[PDB]
């Protein structure tokens, strides 16, 4: 399996970065998507979780309303869209598949075996 | 976080470490899914310990993961020179937290 | 007593031994999404006597009753008459003896019917 | 000492899972209409419901590990396959469809495509130049006007589901084969999972309209006295919140617009129905509620999942987080069309401590893809006149959201998507279980020689 | 003995009707290309209703033991019985008999049912 | 086997649509080739039915013949049969 | 199609050379030795066997 992602981004203050990260070696309707955000030099941050079977999406508190997730099960590729873009969000963005299926032996959270490569997006208000 | 993880821990080569995830009764203690994963600098982090105890394939019998309560450890054996790297916690608090990250550093400088 | 199919499941096994009759005749029931129902009408009957077999290799060879030769082990659940038909319901008493029924149909058939119908052939062969 | 004594047909009963097959009401038979989507060869139903009731019984019920709702699921799925299949093809209405706003003036949203296109004739040499008057969920444009093509014509065959069929849901008994019983849970207070009290057995269920819906269980049965909440990991925010009504919610949806059914011959036997102009008023699809009875249920709702979580608290709605068109909004089919209401309207409460109608706006979408069937997609031909239903919601399909290091308002959202729920909410009370009637047992009795 | 299905199969006679009941229990065995076992399990079922009807519509109604009333006729190859139960086997045994097993069964049902439970309905006709 | 192998291959792809004239020529090489390796460019039938796609293949020998400018092929067995590619799903 | 993709040979990346099977010749000759000296049962005493 491989999580392929975008390349690096520059983005304004304010502005909206769209990433994607397209999927490989297994079936796509048949395991969630984890996006999670970590700012270099800080700790892990989670931001939601898609369901490839109807694309069902939940966030994490802290970008809801801002982050929007929804995904090309043609392509297999799942987006990642950040409007009202801070200094804060300078960070690397990757991708976590699930350990198991969702729909099976899945109450509980658990398990980003596969990640992806990552994508830095520098937000900052130089020029 | 939802979780305060020590700062930055240290061992010497082929000896055990013992590194703490601290939670409430109602993310840690509440369920039984803390999971371990391991950040090289620069890298995608990876999977080592899922479930609360058990271990994902790719990963040898050296970690070991436990939980007391409302405290969950992850204990490594034998350390060696590639475990130079980032250990984080991770925990259902009803949604997705993860620990505050420790830095993990084997016969070298702090 | 005729209380419907499975009328008397909750019941002691000292009443549900009457009831017997009736569990049994509705063991049999007198394109695509009409395979399921051939499939299920040939898996009833496949299974019906598959438990006909298994009654016929026994020293029964018939319904509702049966009795034989082959003593009640002391380790299967030593107790009483009353302990067993009157503070009991076959639920129950299935689900604790969940464990040997295999061995005690093994043990009923071979130990009978291998021994006793050559010991009537031998003693008509005379 | 004591003997065997073998005993058949005794009461013993053990979980397992079989193919049920099914009993149709034969009120209905004369309603054949050449074979409706379901019930073409459904054996007639019991005249006489024999449903014998049981004492000192009790079953582990499992509503999240039963295996008929995979039975049914299946068998929908597969019924469904076998009812297109037959049809007409719609391969060749993949051409560059030149597409306009419908004759309107302004304030139109799109959502009303005029489209004119070469479509090949009987004949195959010459060809025909034909129009039709498309939704804007049913085509995207390809990039002089506008060129558009329809939206499943690069992932998918299109299929149009010939029209001599109907999609009502008729009540569909699953009945399972000799040697097995179905176990009634006939209590009221009754959470999906444990020991029931109350449990019966019966041949095979009452009648299931197979319903596909989200966000809202439409002709659905109702709760066995009160709202129940119903969700397989309480704990768990993803596990779709089940909800029983105990009084039925009326939903009123009417697709206004008058629409004229035009029969393009695209082949040799082959037909195609496109909507043709829209004689009369151009409206949009809504579906009313009454606000205080749906007022009222949302209080009714909050009551009950106030017992789940703490004594006291405050439970949030909100319109649905993102996702697909079939899980942001509320999908269901009318009069033969599938659409979608996006029910804002309908969860925007917030409950602490202590006469007219709600209207959502409803966007038809005619080229379908239900259960994510990927490279087999139909089309739902326009039906003539005005289209009006009115519905009994009696049921939710929530979810709760995620929590955080404190969480004192907690917010549930619509949502579903996976049409197991939808059987969920029928298939809950029922168990099948294969007979035992072999029994050993000790008694004083003993063979002669 | 246990020797599995058909264990006995070269054994003597003598010594091979003391394996009939692992023989007995396994006759019965409890789209495209799933026709097959469709198709057979259903061979199966009405095979062995073949082999029991026969079984009953003859004075046995019985399990892996029959005597009937039918006298052993001299021109079925005429042997003495420890020429027979013990210097051959089943497969032996039917090689040679398989001129009369039709006919066999007829003189075993016809002559025997149809007058010896008569015979016993004008028994119990008093 | 026989019947198993038909039951594979109808939910697969018909390739009817793929035999068109094709305009093979010899893959980029040097002397001493064998052929073997034929470039076959040619026009096929995109999604839509109007457009049409110059899309081009590297097919072998054993699979094209010359059908009688440079030289023009076609698929051997595409008279007599219809094609059908096994999905490679399986 | 719509929907409908023939997978067909791109542009071979690498060097163009063509398939091949190996067999060991020290196992191939015996294997084969092997068998005449089976063969040479079922047509006379001595006979030559030619492949
Ligand atoms: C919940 O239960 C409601 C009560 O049954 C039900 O409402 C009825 O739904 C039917 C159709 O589903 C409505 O009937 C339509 O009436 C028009 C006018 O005559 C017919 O043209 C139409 O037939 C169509 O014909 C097409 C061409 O043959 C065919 O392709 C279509 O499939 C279809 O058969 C229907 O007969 C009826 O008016 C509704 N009654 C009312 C007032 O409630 C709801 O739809 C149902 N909801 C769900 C989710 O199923
Ligand atoms: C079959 O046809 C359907 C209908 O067109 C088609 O679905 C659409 O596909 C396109 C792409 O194939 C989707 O568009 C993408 O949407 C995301 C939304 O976040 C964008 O991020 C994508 O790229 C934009 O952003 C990038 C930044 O990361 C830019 O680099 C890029 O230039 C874009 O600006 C892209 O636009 C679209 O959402 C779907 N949905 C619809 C409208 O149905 C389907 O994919 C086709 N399948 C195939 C391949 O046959
Ligand atoms: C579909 O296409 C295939 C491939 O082209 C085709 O099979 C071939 O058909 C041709 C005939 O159309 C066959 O040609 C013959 O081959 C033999 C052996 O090499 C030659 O001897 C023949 O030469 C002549 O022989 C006789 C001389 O007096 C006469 O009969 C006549 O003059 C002949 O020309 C001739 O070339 C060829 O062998 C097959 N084989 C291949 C390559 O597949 C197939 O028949 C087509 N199906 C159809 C047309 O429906
Ligand atoms: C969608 O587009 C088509 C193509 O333009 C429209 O069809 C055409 O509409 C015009 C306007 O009504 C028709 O013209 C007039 O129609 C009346 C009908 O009674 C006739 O008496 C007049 O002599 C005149 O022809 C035209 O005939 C009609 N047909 C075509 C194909 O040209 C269609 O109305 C549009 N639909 C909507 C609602 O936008
Ligand atoms: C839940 O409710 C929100 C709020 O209504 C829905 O989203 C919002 O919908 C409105 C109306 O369509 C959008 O407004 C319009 O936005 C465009 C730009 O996108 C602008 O040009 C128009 O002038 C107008 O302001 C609004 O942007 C949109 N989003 C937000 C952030 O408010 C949402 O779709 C609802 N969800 C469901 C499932 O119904
Ligand atoms: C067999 O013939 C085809 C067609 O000529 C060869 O494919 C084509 O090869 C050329 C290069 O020789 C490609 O051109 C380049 O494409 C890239 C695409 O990003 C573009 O950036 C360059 O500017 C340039 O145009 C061409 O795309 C490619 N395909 C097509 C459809 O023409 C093929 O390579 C030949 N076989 C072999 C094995 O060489
Ligand atoms: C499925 O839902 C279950 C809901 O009961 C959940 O188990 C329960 O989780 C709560 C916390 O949310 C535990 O509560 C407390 O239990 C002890 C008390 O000392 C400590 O572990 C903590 O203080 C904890 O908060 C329940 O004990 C626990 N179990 C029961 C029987 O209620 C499951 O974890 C959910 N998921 C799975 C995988 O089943
Ligand atoms: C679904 O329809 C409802 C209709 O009320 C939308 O709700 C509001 O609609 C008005 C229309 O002028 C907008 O101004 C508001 O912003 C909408 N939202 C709120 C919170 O009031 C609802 O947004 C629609 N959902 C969509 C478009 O997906
Ligand atoms: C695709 O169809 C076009 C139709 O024009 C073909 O184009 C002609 O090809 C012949 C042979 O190479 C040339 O002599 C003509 O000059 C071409 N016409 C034009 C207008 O370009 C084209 O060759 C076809 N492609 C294939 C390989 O099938
Ligand atoms: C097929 O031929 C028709 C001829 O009518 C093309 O339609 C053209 O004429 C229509 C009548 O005025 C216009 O409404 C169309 O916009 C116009 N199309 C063009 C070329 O601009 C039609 O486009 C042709 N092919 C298709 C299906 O695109
Ligand atoms: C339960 O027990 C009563 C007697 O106490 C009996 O009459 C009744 O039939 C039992 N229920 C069942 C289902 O057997
Ligand atoms: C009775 O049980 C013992 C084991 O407790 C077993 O060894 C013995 O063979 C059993 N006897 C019978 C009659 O099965
Ligand atoms: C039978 O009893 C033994 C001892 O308690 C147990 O280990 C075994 O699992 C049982 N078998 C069953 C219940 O089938
Ligand atoms: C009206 O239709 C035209 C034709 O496609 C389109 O370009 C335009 O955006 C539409 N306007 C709306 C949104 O009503
Ligand atoms: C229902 O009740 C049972 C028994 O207490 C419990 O195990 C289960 O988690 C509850 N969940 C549901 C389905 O509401
Ligand atoms: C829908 O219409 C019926 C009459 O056909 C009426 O009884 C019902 O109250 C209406 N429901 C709503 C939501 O207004
Ligand atoms: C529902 O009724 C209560 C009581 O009057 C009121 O406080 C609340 O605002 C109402 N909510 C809606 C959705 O009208
Ligand atoms: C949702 O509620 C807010 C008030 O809290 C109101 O302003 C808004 O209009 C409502 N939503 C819809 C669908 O109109
Ligand atoms: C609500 O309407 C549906 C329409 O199919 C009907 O089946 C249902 O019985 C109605 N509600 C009640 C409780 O009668
Ligand atoms: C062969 O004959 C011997 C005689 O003692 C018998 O024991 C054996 O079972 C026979 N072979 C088989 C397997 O029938
Ligand atoms: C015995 O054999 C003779 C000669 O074939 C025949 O006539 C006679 O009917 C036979 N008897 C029996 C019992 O079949
Ligand atoms: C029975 O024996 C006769 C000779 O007496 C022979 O002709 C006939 O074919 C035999 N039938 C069989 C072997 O079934
Ligand atoms: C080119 O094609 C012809 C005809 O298939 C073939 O004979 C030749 O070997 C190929 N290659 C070269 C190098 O000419
Ligand atoms: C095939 O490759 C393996 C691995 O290198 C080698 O051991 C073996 O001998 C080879 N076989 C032949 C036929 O050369
Ligand atoms: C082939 O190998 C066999 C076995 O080593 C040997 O006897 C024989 O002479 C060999 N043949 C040749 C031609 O070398």
């Amino acid at each position: 399996v491989q999580l392929v992602q975008s390349g690096a981004q520059v983005k304004k203050p304010g502005a909206s970065v769209t990433v994607s990260c397209t999927a490989s070696g297994y079936t796509f309707t048949g395991y969630h998507m984890h996006w999670v955000r970590q700012a270099p030099g800080q700790g892990l941050e989670w931001m939601g979780w898609i369901n490839p079977f109807r694309g069902g999406v939940k966030y994490a508190q802290k970008f809801r309303g801002r982050v929007s997730m929804t995904r090309d099960t043609s392509i297999e590729i799942f987006y990642m869209e950040l409007s009202r873009l801070r200094s804060d969000d300078t960070a690397v963005y990757y991708c976590a598949r699930e350990m198991f299926d969702s729909s099976a032996d899945w109450s509980p959270w658990r398990g980003m075996v596969a990640w992806g490569q990552g994508t830095l997006v520098t937000v900052s208000s130089a020029s | 976080s939802a979780l305060t993880q020590p700062a930055s821990v240290s061992g010497s080569p082929g000896q055990s470490i013992t590194i703490s995830c601290t939670g409430s009764s109602r993310d840690v203690g509440g369920f039984d899914l803390v999971s371990w994963y391991q950040q090289h600098p620069g890298k995608a982090p990876k999977l080592m310990i899922y479930e609360v105890s058990k271990r994902p394939s790719g990963v040898s019998n050296r970690f070991s993961a436990s939980k007391s309560g409302n405290t969950a450890s992850l204990t490594i054996s034998g350390l060696q020179a590639e475990d130079e790297a980032d250990y984080y916690c991770y925990s259902y608090a009803d949604g997705v937290a993860f620990g505050g990250g420790t830095k993990l550093t084997v016969l070298g400088q702090p | 007593v005729f209380l419907g199919f499975l009328g008397a499941a909750g019941s002691t096994m000292g009443a549900a031994s009457m009831t017997l009759t009736v569990q049994a005749r509705n063991l049999l029931s007198g394109t695509v999404w009409g395979i399921k129902q051939l499939q299920a009408r040939v898996l009833a009957v496949e299974r019906y006597l598959r438990d006909q077999q298994l009654l016929g290799i026994w020293g029964c060879s018939g319904k509702l009753i049966c009795c034989t030769n082959v003593p009640w082990n002391s380790s299967w659940s030593n107790r009483n008459l009353s302990e067993i038909w009157d503070n009991m319901t076959w639920l129950q008493w299935d689900k604790e003896i969940s464990n040997y029924t295999q061995i005690i149909y093994g043990l009923l058939e071979e130990s009978q019917n291998q021994q006793e119908k050559n010991e009537q052939d031998l003693l008509a062969l005379d | 000492n004591l003997w065997v004594t073998v005993y058949y047909g005794v009461p013993v009963w053990k979980d397992a899972e079989t193919t049920l097959f099914c009993a149709s009401d034969a009120k209905a038979y004369e309603t054949e209409k050449h074979n409706v989507w379901a019930t073409h060869a459904c054996v007639p139903t019991d005249p006489n419901p024999q449903e014998i009731h049981l004492e000192n019984v009790t079953e582990e019920f499992n509503m999240w590990k039963n295996n008929m709702v995979e039975q049914m699921h299946t068998d929908i799925i597969s019924l469904w396959d076998q009812s297109l299949k037959p049809c007409v093809k719609l391969t060749p209405l993949c051409v560059t469809l030149q597409c306009t706003n419908v004759t309107n003036n302004i304030t139109d949203d799109g959502e009303l495509k005029n489209c004119s296109f070469n479509m090949t004739t009987e004949l195959r040499d010459k060809k025909q130049k034909v129009y039709s008057l498309f939704y804007r969920l049913d085509v995207v444009q390809i990039n002089s006007n506008k060129e558009y093509r329809l939206i499943n014509c690069n992932t998918s065959a299109i299929t149009q589901a010939c029209p001599k069929v109907s999609f009502e849901p008729i009540p569909i008994h699953y009945c399972a084969p000799a040697g097995f019983a179905i176990l009634k849970c006939k209590d009221k207070k009754f959470n999906g999972t444990g020991p029931c009290p109350s449990v019966s057995t019966v041949q095979c269920t009452h009648g299931i309209k197979p319903v596909v819906s989200t966000q809202l269980l439409l002709n659905g049965s109702l709760a066995e006295e009160e709202v129940m909440i119903r969700s397989e990991n309480i704990t768990n925010n993803a596990k779709n919140i089940l909800v029983q009504f105990n009084t039925p919610v009326q939903i009123n949806c009417t697709r206004p617009n008058n629409n004229t059914r035009k029969s393009i011959r695209i082949g040799p036997g082959q037909a195609f129905y496109a909507t043709g102009d829209i004689i009369g008023d151009i409206r949009q699809a809504h579906c009313n509620v009454s606000k205080a009875t749906w007022n009222e249920t949302l209080g009714k709702v909050v009551k009950q999942l106030r017992k789940h979580f703490g004594n006291n608290t405050i439970i949030r709605f909100a319109n649905s987080s993102g996702g697909d068109l079939e899980v942001t909004t509320h999908s269901f089919n009318c009069g033969g069309e599938f659409f979608y209401c996006n029910t804002s309207g309908l969860f925007n409460s917030t409950w602490i401590s202590n006469n007219d109608s709600i209207t959502l706006p409803c966007r038809i979408k005619q080229i379908i893809n239900m259960w994510q069937r990927i490279g087999q997609a139909m089309y739902a031909p326009p039906i003539q006149g005005v289209i009006r239903c009115v519905s009994n919601i009696t049921g939710l399909i929530l979810t709760r959201d995620g929590g955080s290091t404190n969480s004192t308002t907690e917010t549930f959202r619509p949502g579903g998507g996976d049409m197991r729920d939808n059987w969920r909410s029928e298939l809950y009370k029922y168990k099948v279980v294969k007979i035992e009637p072999l029994g050993v047992a000790p008694t004083r009795c003993k063979r002669r020689v």
